[PDB]
């Protein structure tokens, strides 16, 4: 059973650090609160080992791609199973109302489920801040050095694993455990999309998206 | 129990009955795929079609598959087998490849050209197949028994949301990550960071299949509304594989 | 007296309706090709089908073509089918060109690979087809032109046996002589021995016509017993072009 | 109308010249006569300007390629349209009759459909010379120089042409005779194949094929 090495330890200790200390008329609200999450985010990442070794641009292509999908995760970290829904320290905007006054209510359901789907997992601090990070470096189109970002990807990857595998003493299980971890890159991916034709969608309904987002996400 | 990638490797060797054609893919009426490009973009679907229908006839004989509830078998194909043709159209394409690659093999004996992908305005999703996926899975060097097991962690995805019986669903999957990290470590050995490596193709194949949908509803090529039928009987009717 | 290289240019244009299916060729029961092949041999049966409807729509429009005994219709539609079919391809292909070439082209974004020919056995048709015709043409640089009227001059063959009306056959296709020559003086100009340099494709396209023939009666992919039959109803109830 | 030049004039001379002194148990007979005229072919074609600027493997190329299909046309050139048959000086070897003894009388009606229809186009002893050159330097598979055989062959095709012009005063119909003539090049085709298939027949009904065809027309 590989122990992990200080270098690997000193890792997740600085994720978890930094992790806390980036917790947290309708639609006004949400694309307000996003916003700040949304830099919450990218603050995380500037501050993750290895966004450095990359280019400039390359850190606007992740930045970028990973915002929304990070979201679903901040979001979906903090549903309750007791009450059934997102306990956001509820700015009342991320509830099943606001989401309806704003219009937007459809949507719910979908990320409800994926609420209800990722607490099944029952993840660490360790893993869910390993995924963030994991998510961050993933091979997105349009980059200049995907190699590289691999490089740094990789780097989580193997941390990722080597504590599932102390985490349970060499089990079978490991891989499973890991296994459905890499398995929420996927879904995660989905929600993406759905973010993305949201957006196309208040294009040909003319919506006030704040610049912030307005370019974050794309408009052509 | 019996899920194992050496038995799904032997059924990849089975061969589909003269696919009981079901339109999942059409060019139907009142259609913005231009005149002249009906007959060919329609032999496509056509070809499809067969496809998908091989694919339901594999997903059925798969290991304890056919003793989940019907209403899932259902919900699984119908939610993995557009990322399940074009993981195989992938994994066909590599024997073409080596200016970025020029061919896509949509089937033994047909190839997709690049200008084709280019005139029909999808260049890009053209791109990433042969790329994210064909070259990338060269590069990896990701033999057969790793293809397999990939097509059956692609298939039983608890996460599809309706299922009435996710746990049950969740068993197989996890077995079959049991299955792919015990065929790593006891082949591919010295390779490290390897069933990430495998598994990191997933969330490219589903970003992929998420476009190729944008496109098929389009240019109105799906019969979403009869999906879900067309498999429901393809499962009961059609005939098992050679 | 209607007949003329412009109507055939502009007939090329128009687009076969929805092509009522029929079977020309068809992958049947016993069949000597190998299990895991019959899917793609079959989708390729499909296609040719296709083709050779929009085909029979062709020459029905063509100007005093119909104006024919229906005998005679339906004999010279049958006898060269084949021929128009592998020149269709042969034009279709040379926007591949440039070892010898690799790709043929069956259709619109539609390329067979000159390996999957070889894996098929017919490796040679395969490069009779790009050379003979597909290169050849290229370096005598034939145009569209002169592509219909050698169309129209394959298909109006006097010489089929059978035809209860040579004469009339004989009228069109002395038409089409007096009009290619026409063409080739009057704007290829410049270029002597032009009208035999193209006719000389005629007995090119029929060799490989007859091997083709060799492969698909070996192959029993081909339903001689029917074609007239289908060539007969074709004619009638098919619907006319857009 | 561009005359024919000398060069030209001497050679439709040359042809029709030679031509005509090359005129002429059921199998048994039909066998042997074919390997008379074959050799009667094989020396005019030698004897034929350009032969000798080909290659040598390239003579036997189109030699044995040419062989059948001239053979055709040597046969249609004698139908008689009283009789409605072949008057080959009848040696009844190209008769019904023996056809029919010798087994393979289903070619008949083929070959005299052939014969019918190239009767009815009228050709001189100068267009069925022209023609005869034209099909022994025609593009056959596996020419080492085809290129070059096409040349040799352009010059008899271009004699041809300024013939039927010269015969004809420039008449329209020029390309009308032209045309029908390079279509027997078509129909040629067909019956040679045909010729081919009769020796795989032999072949699996193990006949005697003297090894003077049985080399030329193959066997592999
Ligand atoms: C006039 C044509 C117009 C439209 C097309 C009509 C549809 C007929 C199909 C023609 C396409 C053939 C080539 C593509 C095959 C792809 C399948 C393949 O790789 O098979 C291998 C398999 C290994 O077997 P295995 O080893 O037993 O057996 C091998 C025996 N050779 O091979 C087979 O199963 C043999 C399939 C036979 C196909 C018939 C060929 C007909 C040729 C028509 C001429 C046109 C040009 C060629 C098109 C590429
Ligand atoms: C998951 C897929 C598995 C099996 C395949 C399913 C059958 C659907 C057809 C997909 C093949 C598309 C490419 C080949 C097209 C050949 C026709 C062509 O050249 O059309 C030009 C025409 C110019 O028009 P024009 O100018 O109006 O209009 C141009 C507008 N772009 O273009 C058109 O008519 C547009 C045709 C639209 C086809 C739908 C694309 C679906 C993409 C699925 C993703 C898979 C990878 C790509 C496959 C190559
Ligand atoms: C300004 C803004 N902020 C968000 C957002 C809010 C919370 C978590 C994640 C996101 Cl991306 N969204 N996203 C959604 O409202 C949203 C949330 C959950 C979803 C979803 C969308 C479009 O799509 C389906 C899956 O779950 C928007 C726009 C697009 C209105
Ligand atoms: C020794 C021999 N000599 C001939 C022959 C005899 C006369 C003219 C041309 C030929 Cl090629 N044949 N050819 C035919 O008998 C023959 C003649 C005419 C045809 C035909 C064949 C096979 O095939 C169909 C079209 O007309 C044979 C073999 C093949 C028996």
């Amino acid at each position: 059973v590989p122990p992990l090495t200080a270098n690997q330890k000193s890792l997740i200790a600085r994720l978890v650090y930094y992790q806390e200390g980036y917790e947290q008329m309708p639609f006004r609200q949400i694309t307000e609160m996003t916003i700040l999450t949304v830099q919450l985010i990218v603050e995380f990442a500037k501050g993750l080992p290895g966004f450095s070794k990359i280019s400039q641009s390359d850190q606007i292509t992740l930045l970028k791609a990973c915002s929304s999908e990070v979201m679903m995760l901040r979001v979906a970290r903090r549903y309750d199973a007791a009450t059934d829904s997102v306990l956001f320290a509820n700015n009342q905007a991320y509830t099943r109302d606001n989401y309806r006054k704003a219009g937007m209510a459809y949507v719910i359901e979908d990320l409800l489920h994926f609420c209800r789907c990722m607490y099944s997992m029952m993840m660490d601090n360790v893993h869910y801040a390993l995924l963030t990070a994991i998510v961050i470096f993933s091979d997105r189109p349009g980059l200049e050095q995907p190699s590289l970002v691999e490089e740094i990807q990789r780097y989580y990857l193997n941390t990722l694993r080597v504590y599932i595998l102390n985490q349970n003493s060499a089990s079978p299980r490991s891989a499973v455990i890991f296994g459905k971890i890499l398995g929420i890159l996927t879904e995660i991916r989905t929600l993406g999309m759905q973010n993305s034709n949201m957006c196309i969608s208040l294009k040909l309904k003319n919506r006030k998206l704040p610049p912030f987002l307005e370019e974050i996400w794309d408009v052509a | 129990q019996e899920l194992s990638i050496e038995r799904l490797l032997e059924m990849e060797s089975l061969v589909a009955d003269p696919s009981e054609e079901f339109q999942f893919l059409r060019v139907g009426p009142d259609s913005n795929v231009p005149p002249k490009f009906r007959a060919p973009v329609s032999s496509l679907c056509q070809i499809g079609n067969k496809q998908i229908a091989a694919l339901v006839v594999w997903a059925r004989d798969i290991p304890h598959f056919s003793q989940l509830e019907m209403e899932d078998q259902i919900l699984l194909i119908k939610g993995s087998w557009n990322e399940l043709l074009l993981f195989a159209i992938a994994w066909r394409s590599m024997e073409f490849l080596t200016s970025p690659p020029q061919l896509m093999c949509l089937m033994p004996g047909m190839t997709l050209h690049r200008n084709s992908a280019l005139q029909a305005g999808v260049g890009q999703i053209f791109d990433r197949v042969l790329s994210e996926l064909s070259l990338k899975m060269r590069t990896l060097r990701v033999d057969q028994a790793e293809y397999v097991a990939l097509k059956a962690i692609i298939l039983l995805n608890p996460d599809v949301k309706g299922l009435k019986n996710r746990q049950e669903v969740e068993v197989l999957r996890e077995k079959m990550f049991l299955c792919l990290d015990e065929y790593c470590r006891r082949s591919r050995s010295s390779e490290e960071g390897r069933f990430a490596a495998l598994l990191l193709r997933l969330p490219a194949l589903r970003s992929i299949s998420l476009k190729s949908f944008e496109h098929l509803f389009f240019f109105h090529l799906v019969a979403d509304t009869s999906i879900a039928g067309y498999i429901r009987d393809a499962l009961r009717n059609h005939a098992p594989p050679i």
